[PDB]
DNA sequence: GCCTATCGATGTATATATCTGACACGTGCCTGGAGACTAGGGAGTAATCCCCTTGGCGGTTAAAACGCGGGGGACAGCGCGTACGTGCGTTTAAGCGGTGCTAGAGCTGTCTACGACCAATTGAGCGGCCTCGGCACCGGGATTCTGAT
DNA sequence: ATCAGAATCCCGGTGCCGAGGCCGCTCAATTGGTCGTAGACAGCTCTAGCACCGCTTAAACGCACGTACGCGCTGTCCCCCGCGTTTTAACCGCCAAGGGGATTACTCCCTAGTCTCCAGGCACGTGTCAGATATATACATCGATAGGC
């Protein structure tokens, strides 16, 4: 459990989050524990995301997410159509939404 | 004989394209249209294959944002069609220009 | 020529929420943007936060108060939780 | 007749079909008929904008190729992130 | 005597696209602020500058979702701004979900 | 006290925004839209004052705080 | 002065520490903050001109935000530079729609 | 007390260049103030992450051109340039 | 004037069958991370000064609030007619396979000017303190809008 | 088209305090020198981007007809608007605590920086399984038909 990442109990790497932080010209001294944080941020954000697409893989009996899986996880969602909802998400397509007024009688 | 009546077929349209992730613009024509815009700006210019179809997603995801738009306008009004004044609200209240 | 992602960090994610659900190489690329996004945006308000207060240096807690600004309301209180376990545990040992 | 085409005006290469399938996919039951040149300006507006910026970003890299990076840089530059084509 | 419905009205956007005061009240304004404010942390002191940018800046954006509602009405053949059309304002913006 | 935001303030707030006439349903929605962008700004001020060790908002974290929700104001301390 | 030796006005040697300590890159070139003056003074003058302009068809002879709003909001270029900011105490543009005024 | 800077005196002076008797405020001071430290993080933001897109590591007067080009819009960025290439060349010149 | 049986017209969704192309997994390698150690200054601490926000009082005015009449606009209904949808047959060009070339991306290696740091020096620039002229105002006339004659 | 008559313009006197100078001072910019990485510059490889033709085949185009949606008109109504009147609290002027922001100096630990060493991490090459894609089913959506009720 030499790495850094062992000791944080984390998937997504430490020393490169650190490395990243230092030669991006964040600032003159990155702190010891901001690696971690991040890491542990990004690890939770891509869990959500990833766990909220494959339920919509599984909903369409498809055993791989595609981006249209992606694409729905997070504009379904209200927290994460928030954080991404002014992105692109290339070959996602748009949520089926037909309006009241459209629809025949 | 068999003939459905306005919007009828339009319906099924909207379901059908609503639920694909195919790129709606063909790709040839939109190629040689972005590369005559950047020969504006810059001659002796090359493309990657990858370039032209990110800016394809990117315009189709905007003019389909921007119909969205345009058909509620349409609906504030008392309407069902879509007109180019609806365009131009919708694109002023965005601030663009 | 070497090219690094975030790919096999994001596959072991997904190993652990769905263990047996795969994801394409296109879903892959569409992530790591995503990871990268994320990460531009919050250390950014983190130097810019540590620029305000005349500060110099990154800490844990300015990446917690970017998280805050930055991540809505429910994620934000889940992510700063899992941050703080993180750091905590590492910092144990 | 074997002598040559008309050589069309590409702006119209983005055909009606292609407007109104946009459209479709947009949700629109009914389209009118003045909306097609319209569309095609507020097109052509968007992609000068953004190949603007991305040739700017290729000549200052003194390169001859826009790469898909360009292109990519010039939308975030403009609140347009692009997810799953680099970066 | 009387002035007609309307004419007053166009005095008034006359006289109030003239001038730079602040048209909201100051102290109503400061008790809002600080009853919302305390909802986050309790006992928060202001410096009058904060509340006076915070003054403005609600100000200007009330202002122009106000030109943006007198635009969706005008889209609708009216000259009465209702809830509908800021509902659609915002909406267009990106502003409410 | 969000009904301090009178009925003639919000009418003044839409004449110069150009309105010539208001239904009478415009002043809840108004205000109900000024309490959510509050929130939303003081919010992010306050947190800017939390991280510095500081009961007192300053002007320049509501500057900030503005700033970044892309509305950027000049005069009041940047 | 670096200042009177590129010819501006702005400061050069301060445009340049606070490239240095605002953390943009590792290094800056020496030609980096002279052009960097050159163009804040140039967008300074565009500004200052447009706003005495409008100042001096208010007759005031000292500029007031009102008159920066007016200048920057009436020329295309400036409100597109300043188009999601927000001048305190500056106003809005007379404008009435054509729809609201009486036939 | 504190010691605090500001773009005031260098705009006072760009003022009589433009207009020589007219005069500002001091609100309209700290506006311009604010103005020109709002366009320098800018103009160093664009600058910083075009150099940080080509591995570049120096920020020179060629990232600030092309930053000053994809800011600015289409004929405030020709004035500028002409203006900042102009700076560079006479400052150059000059020992 | 229903709306309810019912047609045969097309569309969608679901069923099993066989491929491929792209997705897991493994192998070898190397470049970046981990483990030592150092010096040094950035951040934390306590302590002091003093601005500055808080709350209180009183007065006075303006503004907000409530009530009224009425007229102008929102809204429902109706009719007309042109535009848009839908289907047919025919024609055009996109899509994918070729062909061939070569410009240009991307790598290494070189080396030398530009810059990073330090130290000593000096004057630009900031604040203290001061003053004089301009603008907000106040009230008085003329003026230009107007409002029913 | 016309008047009287509210409501901004226009003008002169007043006068208050903020903008514009002038000074003392310090700390930040400038000069001079040295050193080291970094970046322009030459060179070579070969990836992939450029044009074209060939061939298929589904989308695009052109045209006809019919229906329904848009737009103008009319009429009713109610709900806003503009004015008067009474009520409320915002504004301001002043004084006064005292809590908290900003400084100061001291001090210790955290982070950059260096060197060594090796194991995590991806390129490359791979086998096979999810999914594209079918055409078959079987079953709905939907005028159109015409029956009583």
């Amino acid at each position: 459990a030499k790495t850094r990442s062992s000791r944080a109990g984390l998937q997504f790497p430490v020393g490169r989050v650190h490395r990243l932080l230092r030669k991006g010209n964040y600032a003159e001294r990155v702190g010891a524990g901001a690696p971690v944080y991040l890491a542990a941020v990004l690890e939770y954000l891509t869990a959500e995301i990833l766990e909220l697409a494959g339920n919509a893989a599984r909903d369409n009996k498809k055993t791989r997410i595609i981006p249209r899986h992606l694409q729905l996880a997070v504009r379904n969602d209200e927290e994460l159509n928030k954080l991404l909802g002014r992105v692109t998400i290339a070959q996602g397509g748009v949520l089926p939404n037909i309006q009241s007024v459209l629809l025949p009688k | 004989p068999h003939r459905y009546r306005p919007g009828t077929v339009a319906l099924r349209e909207i379901r059908r394209y609503q639920k694909s992730t195919e790129l709606l613009i063909r790709k040839l024509p939109f190629q040689r249209l972005v590369r005559e815009i950047a020969q504006d700006f810059k001659t002796d210019l090359r493309f990657q294959s990858s370039a032209v179809m990110a800016l394809q997603e990117a315009s189709e995801a905007y003019l389909v944002a921007l119909f969205e738009d345009t058909n509620l306008c349409a609906i504030h009004a008392k309407r069902v069609t879509i007109m180019p004044k609806d365009i131009q609200l919708a694109r002023r209240i965005r601030g663009e220009r | 020529t070497r090219k690094e992602s975030y790919a096999i960090y994001v596959y072991k994610v997904l190993k652990q929420v769905h263990p047996d659900t795969g994801i394409s190489s296109k879903a892959m690329s569409i992530m790591n943007s995503f990871v990268n996004d994320v990460f531009e945006r919050i250390a950014g308000e983190a130097s810019r936060l540590a620029h305000y207060n005349k500060r110099s240096t990154i800490t844990s807690r300015e990446i917690q108060t970017a998280v805050r600004l930055l991540l809505p309301g429910e994620l934000a209180k889940h992510a700063v939780s899992e941050g703080t376990k993180a750091v905590t545990k590492y910092t144990s040992a | 007749k074997r002598h040559r085409k008309v050589l069309r005006d590409n702006i119209q290469g983005i055909t009606k079909p292609a407007i109104r399938r946009l459209a479709r996919r947009g949700g629109v039951k009914r389209i009118s008929g003045l909306i097609y040149e319209e569309t095609r300006g507020v097109l052509k507006v968007f992609l000068e904008n953004v190949i603007r910026d991305a040739v700017t970003y290729t000549e200052h890299a003194k390169r001859k190729t826009v790469t898909a990076m360009d292109v990519v840089y010039a939308l975030k530059r403009q609140g347009r992130t692009l997810y799953g084509f680099g970066g």
